[PDB]
RNA sequence: GGCUAAUCCCCCAUGUGGACCCGCCCCUUGGGGUGUGUCCAAAGGGCUUUGCCCGCUUCCGGAUGGGCCCGCGUCCCAUCAGCUAGUUGGUGGGGUAAUGGCCCACCAAGGCGACGACGGGUAGCCGGUCUGAGAGGAUGGCCGGCCACAGGGGCACUGAGACACGGGCCCCACUCCUACGGGAGGCAGCAGUUAGGAAUCUUCCGCAAUGGGCGCAAGCCUGACGGAGCGACGCCGCUUGGAGGAAGAAGCCCUUCGGGGUGUAAACUCCUGAACCCGGGACGAAACCCCCGACGAGGGGACUGACGGUACCGGGGUAAUAGCGCCGGCCAACUCCGUGCCAGCAGCCGCGGUAAUACGGAGGGCGCGAGCGUUACCCGGAUUCACUGGGCGUAAAGGGCGUGUAGGCGGCCUGGGGCGUCCCAUGUGAAAGACCACGGCUCAACCGUGGGGGAGCGUGGGAUACGCUCAGGCUAGACG
């Protein structure tokens, strides 16, 4: 099943997500579709956060599945606003 | 050659053979010692030089040299080889390395230990 | 049969040279004719023409030198120090345009064919096209 | 794209299939000569269409037999003989080089 | 010890024995047909080779079967009945074939 | 760690006055006055003609000990230089004198470099407003390089501070006496500094 | 042998639709449409039960994942020269999701090989990595991609998917249980033991984070993972003090006995304040959930730590580890004494048989410095396998000579083609690494964000000088 989560790039004790699209077959750091988003969590930067919503948009349209982490920054970013 | 040539034929790669079959691509290699002898140097030279045959943990036998100046081995004395070679003396490939198992470091010996094995001297 | 005409071309001019000769005859093609516009427009040679001999087409290259010089050995300077193949029949040699050589740090040449015509190599960069690698000149 | 090689038939002696020489050539990768080398295809002649010394089209196809990945698209010349003749004897010139 | 996906293993079985059985019949049943058209049975031969279609098609309900062996199956079940079916034919049922 | 041991034997063995000793590297008391020679038994004996290699590893030598950096931390620091666009021996020196603890050492914190070292690692140095322990610390023109709030009654900070008056700074710097504030201008080039060395003989050191 | 439930199995029904044979249309390999005929569906559960939720069934499409096929590229030995029986193709068939000698029957007699078949030897491959001015050489540990294996060999079942590491049947070896009949096992999972070896860690903490499985959820599992532990194994940062201090204490060293050295080095003066003690003390963490709204959007809004009282901030606070190699040339650093072909050094040249700057200590010196040396291995140098970039009269190297097969190479002029060749456009060249820029941990190592680069191959378009090709001339080569 597609689905679009977190990968981890960062280093020890220095936590960087990498939100991307990939089969859930696969492992955590391993080979992903797409990479549509980065997350901070230390928020160490004014930009912790980025999203490319209308790809997401896209991957969600056939059916990629947000862990609840990642939907939960891709509503943030806002890819759920409707009106 | 003409080039035709060197697609036909092509330059040859040059093949090395390894100055030490301590064999298992091993840096050193524990032996056994066999005889602890003397040994008579060749032509350009004269003293009297201490060698050891050993068996070692590679089903390989070999004569080693035994540097510094004193030396403790003795026949069934287990020894550590090193590898580099003796330029006077007949068919020596390698070194005993001292101060590991059996082997004794050099004792009274205060200027270069790390080579001889002995440890630091204290003084007050 | 010359093997490779060209190169013949090269270094008949060499030999001639290096004795100093005022010019030389080789043996005619549209393009040698080619090659020797260009030495001609690029100084290292007086030019060229056309002549028969004994009925046969023949292209006279007149050559440049140095003034003479001091001390033992007057002998000039001469103005084509360096002439030499690239590509010859049996390893065949072409550049794209971004393989271009700078001949000498540019007081050279590297004689191109290209589909765009017989060029040097500035005349190739500017041009922008590649193609085979004949001479290198300088 | 489906992969098109042109080659000359130099054995017609199976069933509905057809050997075809193909020749490449491309620069030595590091002498840089243009060097040229050739390679026999098996390709499927259903209609026994074609003959030996036919300059034809092959095509890469969904697989036929074993060995048979290819079929004959089309003629591009016929009777050339000169090169089947080269084939022949290159390999009846095997028969030295032995014992 | 006693890990239990040996409970796995077990319903492996059963599932085997259920599918044998569903599959055996169908064999059972086409060479019927298939043997029925040999000796040119208009009517009954159609008659097994429309139970044995179905039961193919039954086996495709579930695991036994189905995908594109079932059709696979079916096809040359029909194919071979109503090829077989000609010496003086005169296929009388007509119900499961197309007329 | 460092070199730690008696430094006018190294004025003494590079033949130069390097001081890393501050002053009385001034008054007569260095010992390249009345002693030039080099050290050890045979300092006074004559002079065999050095070797080109010689040459090159002793004006290395006078570089690097004149900053007092460790040869690992001086060699990438090199290397870093040679790769940056732009000539590689100018850049090297603006990499040197761009060390934290050097600059503080030109602001005149310190009457010798290696005080000045130890002002950053006690953390008696600040930064943009923010203290800096690291004396390998690179500072980047615009940075402001000022004695600590809390230093700044240290009787050591204001002795210097108090015989900086008057003087005048580098000219890639400029100096705040009265706030102990400092601004770290420009890098330096080579005119801008008076070293004693010809950068190109380590260059051609490190080219080997 | 007996009882019995279901989202377990089976039989009719409905045929949205689909499968299958035959026909027709389009399309062109088995793609799509259509008509008749035959054949095929389902399962229920939970709530507030007049409605919603979790499910189930047939189908079309999407998405992701894979199967199979082709071009090209991918080590050494020719003292491996011939290899081949399902072997090469065909017809028909079996098998599969699917092409196929994948398998079987029958038919033909083929298929491959110096462009290195067959044989033997070594070996997971790649992104990359080390080295190198480059071309190249070498390598593929960790991280990512692919493959293969799970004590050895064979085999299938179940399933969307396996011929399945912690599933099954059989054979062999091994260990263990054994009432001697017969059974049980499978760390190349995390730790740990044992052996082998020069040598390679904790039988730790935690599911707080990320991710995965099941579940409506609450939640459960998770030796994936996130951390901590040990080892200078590697990289980076840091300390062993700073300033003053004799024309220079003592000891040790040399001495031309005048004195030179160790050396501002020490003592000592003054100053800072590693460790350490005290106090505050994290980010990593807002979702899942709850409430409003329609279980949506949106709005709010509370719980949730292994690391750990760790990082860090604030206060206080002591002058507080130095080692190792070398000093004849290459090569930076020299003198006494001791030993006299000894004892020993040694990478090569070579030292030592009484003045040893080469052995052994000492003083001094150079080099690096929490390291420094050694051994092994790789590239380097080595233009010493020479593509870049070498040679063969006497140094190693012209085959005793010819004929000529494959092959390599090809005069002048015109034209067609446009295969090589060149240009443009576009696709691809994952990420990581490398390069550039900016930024995040006080710096860096490390990390993030962005930019640029790129050989090669695919597709479309274009150029025609050279190479090729086809056609037509020529006569300077060749022959007559
Ligand atoms: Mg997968
Ligand atoms: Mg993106
Ligand atoms: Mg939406
Ligand atoms: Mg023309
Ligand atoms: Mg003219
Ligand atoms: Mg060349
Ligand atoms: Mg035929
Ligand atoms: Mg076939
Ligand atoms: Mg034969
Ligand atoms: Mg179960
Ligand atoms: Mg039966
Ligand atoms: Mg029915
Ligand atoms: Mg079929
Ligand atoms: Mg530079
Ligand atoms: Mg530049
Ligand atoms: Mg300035
Ligand atoms: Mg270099
Ligand atoms: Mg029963
Ligand atoms: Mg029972
Ligand atoms: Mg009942
Ligand atoms: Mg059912
Ligand atoms: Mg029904
Ligand atoms: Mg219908
Ligand atoms: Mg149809
Ligand atoms: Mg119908
Ligand atoms: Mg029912
Ligand atoms: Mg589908
Ligand atoms: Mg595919
Ligand atoms: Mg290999
Ligand atoms: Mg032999
Ligand atoms: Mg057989
Ligand atoms: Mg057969
Ligand atoms: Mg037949
Ligand atoms: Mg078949
Ligand atoms: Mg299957
Ligand atoms: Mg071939
Ligand atoms: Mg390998
Ligand atoms: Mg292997
Ligand atoms: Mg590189
Ligand atoms: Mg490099
Ligand atoms: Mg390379
Ligand atoms: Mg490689
Ligand atoms: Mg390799
Ligand atoms: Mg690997
Ligand atoms: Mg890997
Ligand atoms: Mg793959
Ligand atoms: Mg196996
Ligand atoms: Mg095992
Ligand atoms: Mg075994
Ligand atoms: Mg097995
Ligand atoms: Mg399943
Ligand atoms: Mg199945
Ligand atoms: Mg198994
Ligand atoms: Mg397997
Ligand atoms: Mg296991
Ligand atoms: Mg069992
Ligand atoms: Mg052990
Ligand atoms: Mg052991
Ligand atoms: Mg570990
Ligand atoms: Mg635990
Ligand atoms: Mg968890
Ligand atoms: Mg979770
Ligand atoms: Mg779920
Ligand atoms: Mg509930
Ligand atoms: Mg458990
Ligand atoms: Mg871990
Ligand atoms: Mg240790
Ligand atoms: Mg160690
Ligand atoms: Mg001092
Ligand atoms: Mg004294
Ligand atoms: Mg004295
Ligand atoms: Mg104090
Ligand atoms: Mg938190
Ligand atoms: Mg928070
Ligand atoms: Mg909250
Ligand atoms: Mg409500
Ligand atoms: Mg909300
Ligand atoms: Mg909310
Ligand atoms: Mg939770
Ligand atoms: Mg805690
Ligand atoms: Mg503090
Ligand atoms: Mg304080
Ligand atoms: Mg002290
Ligand atoms: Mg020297
Ligand atoms: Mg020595
Ligand atoms: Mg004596
Ligand atoms: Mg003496
Ligand atoms: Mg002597
Ligand atoms: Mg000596
Ligand atoms: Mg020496
Ligand atoms: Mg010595
Ligand atoms: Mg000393
Ligand atoms: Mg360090
Ligand atoms: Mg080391
Ligand atoms: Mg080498
Ligand atoms: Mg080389
Ligand atoms: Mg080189
Ligand atoms: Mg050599
Ligand atoms: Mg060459
Ligand atoms: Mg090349
Ligand atoms: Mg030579
Ligand atoms: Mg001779
Ligand atoms: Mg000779
Ligand atoms: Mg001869
Ligand atoms: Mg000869
Ligand atoms: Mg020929
Ligand atoms: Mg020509
Ligand atoms: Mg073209
Ligand atoms: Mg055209
Ligand atoms: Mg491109
Ligand atoms: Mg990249
Ligand atoms: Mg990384
Ligand atoms: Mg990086
Ligand atoms: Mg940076
Ligand atoms: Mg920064
Ligand atoms: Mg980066
Ligand atoms: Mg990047
Ligand atoms: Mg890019
Ligand atoms: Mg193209
Ligand atoms: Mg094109
Ligand atoms: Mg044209
Ligand atoms: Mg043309
Ligand atoms: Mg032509
Ligand atoms: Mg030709
Ligand atoms: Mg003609
Ligand atoms: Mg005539
Ligand atoms: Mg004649
Ligand atoms: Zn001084």
């Amino acid at each position: 099943m597609v689905k679009i989560r977190l990968a981890r790039f960062g280093s020890k004790h220095n936590p960087h997500y990498r939100i991307v699209v990939t089969d859930a077959r696969r492992k955590r750091d391993g080979k992903y579709i797409e990479k549509i988003g980065y997350y901070d969590p230390r928020k160490t930067t004014p930009d912790w956060l980025k999203v490319d919503v209308e790809r997401a948009r896209y991957w969600l349209s056939v059916g990629a599945q947000p862990t609840d982490t990642a939907r939960r920054l891709l509503r943030q970013a806002g890819v759920f606003r409707q009106e | 050659p003409t080039i035709n040539q060197l697609v036909r034929k092509g330059r040859e790669k040059v093949r090395k053979k390894s100055k030490v079959p301590a064999l298992k691509g091993a840096p050193f290699r524990r032996g056994v010692c066999t005889v602890v002898r003397t040994v008579t140097p060749k032509k350009p030279n004269s003293a009297l030089r201490k060698v050891a045959k050993v068996r070692l943990t590679s089903g390989y036998e070999v004569t080693a040299y035994i540097p510094g100046e004193g030396h403790n081995l003795q026949e069934h004395s287990v020894v550590l080889i090193r590898g580099g070679r003796v330029k006077d003396l007949l068919g020596v490939r390698y070194h005993i390395v001292r101060g590991v198992y059996d082997a004794a470091g050099v004792k009274d010996r205060k200027k270069s230990r790390s080579k001889y094995g002995t440890k630091k001297p204290k003084e007050a | 049969m010359l093997t490779d005409p060209i190169a013949d071309m090269l270094t008949r001019i060499r030999n001639a040279t290096r004795v100093y000769k005022e010019s030389t005859d080789v043996p005619a093609s549209r393009f040698k004719e080619e090659i020797l516009r260009i030495l001609a427009r690029e100084g290292f040679i007086k030019g060229y023409e056309r002549v028969d001999v004994d009925g046969k087409p023949y292209l006279r290259v007149y050559l440049k030198y140095g003034p003479r010089r001091q001390g033992p050995d007057p002998r000039p300077e001469q103005v084509i120090h360096h002439i030499r193949r690239i590509s010859k029949p049996g390893r065949r040699v072409y550049v794209g345009v971004k393989e271009i050589p700078r001949v000498r740090r540019g007081l050279g040449i590297a004689i191109l064919s290209t589909s765009k015509g017989v060029l040097t190599d500035r005349e190739a960069r500017k041009l922008g096209v590649g193609g085979e690698l004949i001479c290198e000149v300088w | 794209p489906k992969k098109v090689l042109t080659g000359v038939v130099v054995s017609d002696k199976m069933q509905k299939t057809v050997t075809v020489l193909v020749e490449r050539q491309f620069p030595h990768p590091l002498y840089g000569k243009v060097i040229k080398r050739s390679k026999k295809y098996l390709a499927h002649d259903p209609e026994e269409k074609y003959k030996l010394g036919d300059v034809v089209e092959i095509i890469e196809s969904r697989p036929i037999s074993k060995r048979k990945r290819f079929r004959v698209l089309r003629l591009v010349e016929s009777g050339r003989m000169d090169l089947v003749e080269k084939y022949l004897i290159r390999r009846q010139n095997y028969e030295s080089l032995s014992k | 010890r006693n890990l239990s996906a040996l409970k796995r293993h077990r319903q492996s079985l059963k599932r085997r024995l259920r599918n044998k059985a569903k599959k055996s019949a169908i064999k059972t049943l086409s060479k019927k047909a298939i043997q029925l058209a040999q000796e040119g049975k208009a009517e009954e031969a159609l008659k097994i080779m429309r139970k044995a279609e179905s039961l193919i098609d039954k086996a495709a309900k579930g695991s036994t079967l189905h995908k594109n062996a079932a059709a696979r199956r079916k096809s040359r079940l029909m194919r071979k009945v109503r090829q077989l079916l000609e010496a003086a034919g005169a296929p009388l049922i007509g119900g499961g074939l197309s007329a | 760690g460092r070199y730690i041991g008696p430094v006018c034997r190294l004025c003494r063995r590079e033949g130069v006055k390097l001081y890393l000793k501050g002053e009385r590297c001034y008054s007569p008391k260095c010992a390249m006055e009345r002693r030039p020679y080099p050290p050890g038994q045979h300092g006074q004996k004559r002079a065999r003609r050095p070797s080109d290699y010689a040459v090159r590893l002793r004006e290395k030598q006078k570089l690097r000990r004149i900053y007092g950096i460790s040869e690992r931390q001086f060699r990438n620091l090199f290397e870093e230089a040679s790769k940056k666009k732009g000539v590689t021996g100018s850049v090297f020196l603006g990499l040197l004198e761009s060390r934290l603890d050097n600059v503080v050492y030109r602001l005149g914190f310190a009457v010798s470099r290696r005080q000045a070292r130890q002002l950053v690692r006690h953390g008696h140095i600040t930064v943009n407003g923010r203290r800096v322990d690291l004396p390998s610390y690179r500072v980047r023109p615009g940075d402001e390089i000022a004695v600590a709030e809390k230093s700044r009654n240290l009787e050591l900070i204001r002795q210097n501070l108090e015989a900086m008056k008057g003087r005048k700074v580098g000219p890639w710097l400029s100096l705040d006496v009265e706030g102990m504030k400092g601004k770290f201008l420009r890098l330096p080039d080579r005119e801008d500094l008076a070293l004693p060395v010809n950068e190109q003989l380590v260059i051609e050191f490190y080219s080997r």
